[PDB]
């Protein structure tokens, strides 16, 4: 008489990415404080 | 003169402003990606647990037939 | 003398949308490239 | 003739713009229905899988009391 | 003779945060609409 | 007078894309917070899952060793 192992499909490969978008934040917060440097003064 | 400095002052803003929406159209793309391939991890584990669950429940089914068997 | 089944609660159901946005994007690039069109030539 | 060229320039560039915001809020909006699905799909799958391993280590447990009880 | 108990990692802490900026989405639009008072009638 | 009507749109016209511009970059990084958060989560959830059937594994291993030697 036996047994026979079980092996539980293993799922460590599962990854969750992660986002980097905080040049384009920075570059959007530059931006909206530059335009003051495009005002019109007459 | 003064339609030089409204011209000027428009193409600067047109300038800045291309490039807050190029940078806008960056972050979407990105933020897209992750989110579709945090998506589909998370559609993957869970295929993967019911799997794992369907396994483990037909063991311990065997496992109570073993034991019924015995006693 | 029997043995109870054993059913784990099914999580099948459990589904992860996704996002579609690709439209939004490549009007966003569009109209960053049309801007151009906008410029003032004096 | 320049005020009027400028005039139209500007009105062109504010439609564009205009165009480009509500495109940046129809993404914006469908990113965060999708995050926020996909949050509650986590949180659904958490608190099954938290139900599911109860059961397991209940009907374990049960398992090896009647283990015990055998040897 | 004895039987240890088997005591599996609770996982229940793990929350998924959810994610708000419908002020930011409403003001997006409320500037996409307000843009028709900043045209040039000459 | 008419390029000090232009001169005052264009001024309101980039107020109100500033502020569309701050919106804007408010809501990218709410959006990259809770993204990346809930990518945390996830990885959390399926290292805790691994340990947790890691150790499924191993007690089922036990119990089948036990049955063998019963029967």
């Amino acid at each position: 008489h036996t047994s026979p192992d079980v092996d539980l499909g293993d799922i460590s490969g599962i990854n969750a990415s992660f986002v980097n978008i905080q040049k384009e934040i920075d570059r959007l917060n530059e931006v909206a404080k530059n335009l003051n440097e495009s005002l019109i003064d007459l | 003169e003064n339609q030089k400095l409204i011209a000027n002052q428009f193409n600067s803003a047109i300038g800045k402003i291309q490039d807050s929406l190029s940078s806008t159209a960056s972050a979407l793309g990105k933020l897209q990606d992750v989110v579709n391939q945090n998506a589909q991890a998370l559609n993957t584990l869970v295929k993967q647990l019911s799997s794992n669950f369907g396994a483990i429940s037909s063991v311990l089914n065997d496992i109570l037939s073993r034991l019924d068997k015995v006693e």
